[PDB]
DNA sequence: TTTTTT
């Protein structure tokens, strides 16, 4: 919900052997320098010198880098101005462009090239809704997270930025932006598909394989302008029937249910199907007691497939230690 | 005509790389001595056994099924020198029926085959002395000596047969002027391991790692008894190994004789072997030694593919994938009931679930009445004497154990044990017929008729006539007795001149004549005589056999008694024929066959032609005081419906039609990518949940070394 | 001088034949029917091959020498396709009449002529080890030949089908793995048989389908056969031999072209295809991506190099329409400045120009109130 | 759970 204002990225190195500090200096130093180009790339009406502009760094406790599995690294980027980036699959972005951008620069790969095992240093699915990153300053229940200073080239503050690194507000994904006239928000970089290899595969997909119709025009041939409940409807009756002949164990359950339009994806409509109050709906698969069972919700979803037919999958998800708790299930696809 | 061509030229550098792999000599004395050999005969246990390198080369061929690595074989058979084997004789008949569909292949064996393997190794106790490893860093001895510890009772034996065999052979050629090339000619029966140092094993991940080992030990064996000509080049044995490394996987099974727990672990294949082995990826070299074949062939599915890729490479799995294998999901009861996808092989991941599913689709194929397939009822039978288990008994440290309790698990180790655990039978019955000395067991085992089975064992098929359609030098011979049994005028205008009321029901000679000559004879005029009136005036079977048959019920009733064919189940005739009756312990139940009529079950091969086959004997002889002795011998039929089956054995070999029963909890991702690769099309292909949905054990550990060796500038990625 | 390299097969067992036509026997000797001929002169330009080939096959039928050395073969392996017989000599007038007739025509060679024409100084020469083999063998020149044949039949026989390990295979066999055209069963049989090897090259290393492949983009102009005779309504050895004989497949212009195409067609081919690997292994190997986005990469370029479309284009753009190499209609192939100008040039500019290309970004702009609005909206408290 | 070699 909130808007991000801090490029915080997970490095995660792997090691051949251990490391002496001042290659990892070094290697930060260039990481800083391909992070800013980057940067300065990816918000272009920004103002990003790259010999003033503070990266902030942090690692993980294993001088001697005592590290046998890893270097945790943790890097702080301040959003420049005017800009601040909103989504989740935008800083995914960004940290692919920063993540394809330092693997480009050859001081780091000549630096730190010998010891990374697999060159993938950035993780890119700590910034999903409901994920939670380790701070610094702080330790795994095994390692507090603790800064390495690599000082701008042409930093004009030091005692500054070493007191940088202790403000909360440099390594917090929604913090408050360190007189705004004008502001940038950067909310989509495209997706997990612009990247030209995911292009040219899709476009030699369609010249060498055949369109594929989106669910939105599919639903369009039988008469739903998304309403979606109106084919959810007639199609209660189908699946109904399937479940009270192929699995009737629980059959009197779906007989007056209402279609409950939940979740909207452009190819994966869900719509759960709660009756009338909270009479929950026993889970069809890995029969359980009176009340265990009866803890269970049900969904519908209508799908493009096979040569663009429109499938209707029933689905469950349930409450139970049995089944993968919250997680959604299929349990039959039929035709429409 | 495009479709070979990424093949054509890009298995030119596999083969101008195996090429100098096998010209290599080696140094004087890193050669395995004769000494070598006959000092292991000497060693009683395999703890003495010096460490001793074994030198040899690889050349890892891999890919996914469909990759075409057959069509690499191919090259290498027609351009170097080589012997082809396989891991498992269906293989080994898929890449005979493969290369000589090119050009002349030998006939290609098995690998157990080309080292000796013989009957009594089968049922040998492969897993016994143990090995602390003198290793990190494994040296290549240790490794080799932990797999020749691992196979001792196997190695052992194979190095006395060899030595204790005694000299000539090529020692004597050799010496012509104190001509080895020509002695595999003039000197036959020679073991083929004597002849060319590029051994090709396909599908070698079907096979564990102490075989790979165990097979270039054993080539310096053969190729030091007889002083080959290479020996005395010091060439080194290189292991083509072609195979999938993730579509494919290799088991071990130990018995414990107290327990009577039958247990299979898991194990590393050839292949995992190779490739995830710091020593042998080092001496190997597998980064110069290593082709990748990428594309799959038979996928004209980009979304089935895109799935393949991810599971087959270990990629993330998506929201998109889940939502895609969400259009095969159908019901648990929706499979296994048996009146739904009809002709569809339906896997499960266990051997009780076979049985289960197969007595209930009899069941539905009985109440049902359907008379396209008559279910019936066949004999197998199974003979254990009293002597075997009474001192078995007395050896097992309990000599208190019902028979039938011997029978509990042993009737899977009694025979080929694929159709063994999954097969619907009635309970063995014993009683004591101690005629022979012998405790007799007898029961039925209950198939479907007319159906697609498969022969598992090897059996000797007779062939008795041809149960084709009209469509349509001794298989001339054979459709001269066809024709023996061969517009009503107009039609007949073309038929009297095959005569030289229908013109061919008037006056006849012997169809079928007797000699050669006279065969060729009426052979031209036949062939030409269907083309002439039959092209006027399809479907009707012209049903023509060499004797009169009488299919009453199942059994038919022909008078006169005298693996990879895809048969057809037909019926019980008794016919006893001396052709199968080739019976020479098993003397002592020929004269119970003689006793009780041996029924020889009937197939239809894919042309149509009617064979009559012999039955199946297998012996075991495991036991813990390392004295095998013959035990028991199992006398049945060894045929599979290829209806159902286990996803283990879907490994070996494609079908056309898929529906996979899969059991919550036990769900692994590599058989969730087995299971769904054995069919070419997403189309036809049903499933009980989701793999990718459910929990479900992932081992992405090969498939990051494939992705590895995908990243590497000396491997060779032909497309 | 003239050297012939021939492929024969008798009626039945042409070992057993052949044996008793080197022992001088009249027991079992069936006239023998060459069916495949290589005849060659020891010497070279590729036009100064085409000449001198096109010398030596006569167009009007036949060869072109006084006096022919013809080494008869199998199909064997001592890895050689085939395996060497018997040789004779050809010099008088009635013996260059019979191998004209029986080069041009098919009509079979009787024993007569072959017989009263071993060179023994070198036919039993051939084989003389086999038989130095086979006594030492059966312990435990032509006269030894003969008594060998004597003192145990079942092992000469053995040994001479191990060796020559195909020998005789089937009528229908030639005609089912050598294609069913004409011009493969005529060309690609003389090829991949008795040619691959002798001139050595690349082709030399390439499989059956590789070389049918080739022949079949060998398109010449085909005229049609003067008695109509089908591939297909060949039975016997006796068809096959007149039908390669007395093709206009075998005695000119295209048994000459024939093995320059190939060398000529897999040089332009592993051109194009060496510089697209080469471009493939670079890009991998300096690739450092995700591994899904690596699969997507590989398979793309893979694609995007071999489609089925740029390879039907290639194989248009090698395929011939004349076999003199100085009037070849094969024009230069486009498969791999194809594949550079779309795909590879591009990845290696993209290797910050990969951010201009991935990054469709959308910053919208707010400006005013709505900032500071957008601000504490959007962010941790102050 | 788990096939395969004669
Ligand atoms: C438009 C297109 N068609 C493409 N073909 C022909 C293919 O993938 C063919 C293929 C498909 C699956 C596999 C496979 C096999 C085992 C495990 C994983 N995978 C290999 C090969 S690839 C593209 S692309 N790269 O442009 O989008
Ligand atoms: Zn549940």
């Amino acid at each position: 919900a909130l808007a991000i204002t801090n490029i915080i990225l997970d490095l995660d190195i792997a090691l051949k052997e251990p490391v002496p500090f001042r290659r990892l200096h070094e290697a930060l130093g260039h990481f800083r320098r391909g992070a800013l180009a980057a940067v300065q790339l990816l918000f272009p009406a920004a103002r990003v010198d790259p010999d003033a502009y503070p990266c902030y760094f942090f690692k993980s406790a294993c001088p001697v880098c005592s590290c046998t599995d890893k270097i945790g690294l943790r890097v702080c980027m301040p959003v420049p101005a005017p800009y601040v980036v909103h989504g989740s699959l935008t800083m995914r972005g960004v940290a692919r462009v920063i993540q394809q951008a330092v693997l480009l620069d050859r001081d780091f790969v000549e630096a730190i090239g010998s010891y990374v095992k697999n060159f993938l240093l950035i993780d890119t699915g700590v910034y999903a809704h409901g994920h939670s990153l380790r701070l610094p300053y702080f330790a795994k229940i095994c390692g507090r997270l603790l800064p390495v200073f690599v000082i701008p080239p042409a930093c004009k503050d030091v005692p500054a930025f070493v007191a940088a690194h202790a403000d909360p507000r440099r390594f917090h994904f929604h913090a408050p932006p360190t007189s705004p006239r004008e502001i940038r928000v950067l909310h989509s970089l495209g997706g997990d598909y612009v990247s030209f290899f995911e292009r040219k595969a899709s476009r030699n997909a369609l010249e060498h394989f055949g369109r594929r119709e989106t669910l939105t025009e599919v639903l369009g041939r039988y008469n739903v302008q998304p309403t979606v409940e109106g084919f959810a409807s007639e199609l209660l009756g189908r699946i109904v029937a399937c479940i009270e002949t192929h699995f009737p164990e629980h059959a009197g359950e779906y007989q007056a249910v209402s279609v409950r339009r939940a979740v909207s994806k452009d190819d994966w409509v869900l719509l759960q199907l709660v009756p009338v109050l909270q009479q929950s709906l026993s889970c069809l698969r890995f029969k359980h007691g009176r009340a265990s069972r009866a803890t269970a919700r049900t969904f519908v979803a209508l799908s493009v497939g096979a040569n663009n037919r429109l499938c209707v999958s029933l689905c469950q998800q349930c409450f139970a230690a049995k089944c993968d708790s919250n997680r959604l299930h299929t349990l039959f696809t039929i035709d429409a | 005509a495009f479709l070979n061509f990424t093949s054509m030229h890009g298995v030119q550098p596999i083969l101008k790389r195996i090429r100098e792999l096998s010209q290599q000599q080696l140094d004087g004395a890193q050669v395995p001595h004769l000494q070598w050999f006959r000092d292991v005969a000497a060693l009683e246990s395999p703890a003495g056994l010096p460490l001793r390198e074994f030198p040899f080369a690889v050349y890892l061929i891999t890919g996914n099924a469909g990759s075409g690595k057959s069509t690499c074989v191919q090259t290498i058979n027609e351009v170097l020198d080589c012997v082809v084997t396989g891991a498992t004789r269906i293989a080994a008949q898929n890449m005979y029926a493969k290369l000589s569909g090119a050009f002349l292949s030998r006939p290609i064996n098995t690998i157990f085959h080309e080292f000796g393997f013989r009957g009594n190794h089968v049922q040998a106790q492969l897993g016994q002395y143990p090995y602390t490893l003198t290793s990190n860093p494994a040296s290549l001895e240790d490794l080799q000596r932990r797999d020749l510890t691992y196979y001792w009772e196997v190695i052992l034996d194979l190095t006395k047969r060899a030595l204790a065999a005694s000299r000539n052979e090529f020692r004597a050629l050799a010496a012509l002027e104190r001509l080895t090339r020509l002695a595999p000619a003039t000197h036959g029966a020679l073991p083929a391991f004597t002849r060319s140092n590029v051994i090709v094993i396909d599908e070698a991940g079907l096979l564990g790692r102490h075989l790979l080992t165990a097979v270039v030990y054993c080539w310096w064996m053969i190729n030091a008894l007889y002083h080959t000509p290479q020996y005395a080049a010091r060439l080194r044995p290189v292991l083509v190994c072609v195979g999938s490394p993730t579509q494919t996987a290799s088991l071990e099974s130990t018995f414990e004789h107290q327990k009577l727990r039958c247990s299979v672990r898991q194990s590393e294949n050839v292949l995992t072997y190779l490739i995830c082995n710091r020593t042998l990826r080092e001496y190997a070299r597998l980064s110069y030694s290593w082709a990748i074949f990428i594309n799959n062939k038979r996928c004209v599915e980009h979304e089935f593919g895109n799935l393949m890729k991810v599971l087959e490479y270990g990629l993330p799995i998506t929201e998109e994938h889940m939502q895609f294998v969400d259009r095969f999901v159908v019901p648990e009861n929706y499979i296994t009931n048996p009146a739904n996808l009809p002709g569809w092989t339906r896997l499960f991941s266990s051997h009780k679930e076979v049985s289960a599913y197969m007595a209930k689709l009899h069941a539905y194929l009985k109440v049902t009445r359907e008379g396209e397939f008559v279910v019936f009822t066949l004999p197998v039978l199974t003979f254990v004497s009293v002597k075997e288990f009474d001192e078995y008994r007395r050896l097992t440290h309990q000599p208190g154990l019902t028979i039938e309790k011997w029978l509990t698990a042993n009737a899977s180790r009694i025979t080929n044990y694929s159709q063994s655990q999954d097969q619907d039978a009635g309970h063995m019955r014993c009683e004591v017929h101690s005629k022979q000395q012998l405790v007799v067991a007898r029961n039925d085992v209950t198939y479907v008729l007319n159906s697609q089975i498969a022969v598992t064992a090897r059996l000797r098929k007779l062939v008795f006539g041809f149960s084709g359609t009209f469509r349509a030098e001794f298989a001339y011979r054979f459709l001269s007795r066809l024709i023996f049994s061969g517009a009503y005028a107009r039609m007949g205008e073309l038929t009297a001149e095959i005569l030289s009321l229908d013109v061919f029901y008037c006056h006849y000679t012997p169809g079928e004549p007797e000699t050669t000559a006279a065969v060729h004879t009426q052979f031209a005029l036949l062939k030409r005589a269907f083309l002439g009136r039959f092209r006027i005036l399809e479907v009707a079977p012209f049903s023509t056999y060499v004797d009169n048959v009488i299919f009453r019920g199942c059994e038919m009733l022909t008078g006169s008694p005298r693996q990879t064919d895809n048969y057809t189940l037909m019926g019980y005739t008794y016919a006893r024929v001396f052709a199968f009756a080739d019976e020479l312990a098993t003397a002592n139940v020929a004269e119970l066959l003689e006793e009780a009529p041996l029924p020889y079950v009937v197939l239809r091969d894919q042309h149509g032609f009617m064979s009559v086959v012999n039955t199946n004997i297998s012996e075991f002889v495991e036991s813990i005081d390392s004295t095998e002795l013959a035990m028991a011998i199992n006398a049945d039929y060894g045929i599979s419906s290829k209806l159902a089956m286990t996803i283990t054995r879907s490994q070996g070999l494609s079908l056309d039609k898929v529906a996979i029963c899969f059991t919550p909890g036990n769900l692994r991702l590599n058989s969730a990518y087995v299971a769904m690769s054995r069919t070419t099309s997403s189309e036809f292909l049903r499933m009980n949940l989701n793999p990718l949905r459910e929990r479900h054990e992932r081992d992405d550990v090969i498939s990051e070394h494939i992705l590895s060796a995908l990243r590497d500038p000396n491997v060779v990625i032909v497309y | 001088p003239v050297e012939v390299t021939a492929l024969y097969a008798t009626d039945g067992c042409v070992i057993t034949s052949s044996i008793a036509l080197l022992t001088n026997s009249l027991l079992g000797a069936e006239p023998v029917y060459i069916f495949s001929y290589d005849a060659y002169t020891h010497d070279p330009t590729e036009q100064d091959r085409f000449e001198e080939s096109r010398a030596l096959y006569q167009a009007s039928g036949g060869l072109n020498g006084d006096s022919f050395r013809v080494t008869f073969c199998l199909l064997g392996t001592e890895r050689g396709r085939t395996r060497p017989m018997f040789v004779c000599r050809f010099e008088r007038a009635d013996d260059v009449a019979a191998l004209q007739d029986a080069l041009a025509h098919g009509t079979p060679l009787q024993p007569d002529h072959i017989a009263a024409t071993l060179d023994a100084e070198a036919t039993f020469a051939l084989h003389a080890n086999m038989i130095l083999a086979l006594t030492v063998a059966i312990n435990n020149g032509q006269r030894g030949l003969t008594t060998l044949y004597v003192h145990h039949e079942v092992r000469v026989l053995a040994a001479y089908r191990r060796a020559y390990y195909g020998s005789a295979q089937s009528p229908f066999w030639f005609l089912s793995k050598f294609g069913p055209d004409e011009k493969s069963l005529v060309l690609t049989t003389r090829y991949y048989l008795l040619q691959a090897q002798r001139l050595g090259g690349a082709g030399a290393t390439y499989d059956l389908q590789a070389i049918k492949d080739i022949c079949a983009t060998y398109a010449i102009p085909h005229a049609p056969r003067p008695d109509t005779v089908s591939a297909a309504s060949l039975t016997s050895f006796a068809a096959i031999t007149r039908f390669c004989c007395t093709s206009q497949y075998a005695r000119g212009a295209a048994a000459a072209g024939f093995p320059l195409y190939v060398e000529r067609r897999i040089a332009a081919d592993v051109r194009e295809t060496s510089a697209l690997e080469k471009f493939i292994t670079h890009d991998r190997s300096c690739l450092r991506v995700s591994d899904r986005e690596f699969i997507t990469y590989i398979y793309l370029a893979h694609f995007e190099c071999f489609s089925p479309p740029r390879l039907a284009t290639h194989l248009r753009a090698v395929t011939t329409h004349d076999p003199n190499p100085a009037a070849s209609t094969e024009q230069p192939s486009p498969l791999g400045r194809e594949a550079v100008e779309q795909f590879f040039c591009h990845v290696r500019a993209q290797l910050g120009e990969y951010v201009k290309h991935n990054v469709t970004p959308r910053e919208t702009v707010l400006d005013g109130d709505t900032a500071k609005a957008y601000l504490r909206a959007r962010t941790y408290a102050p």
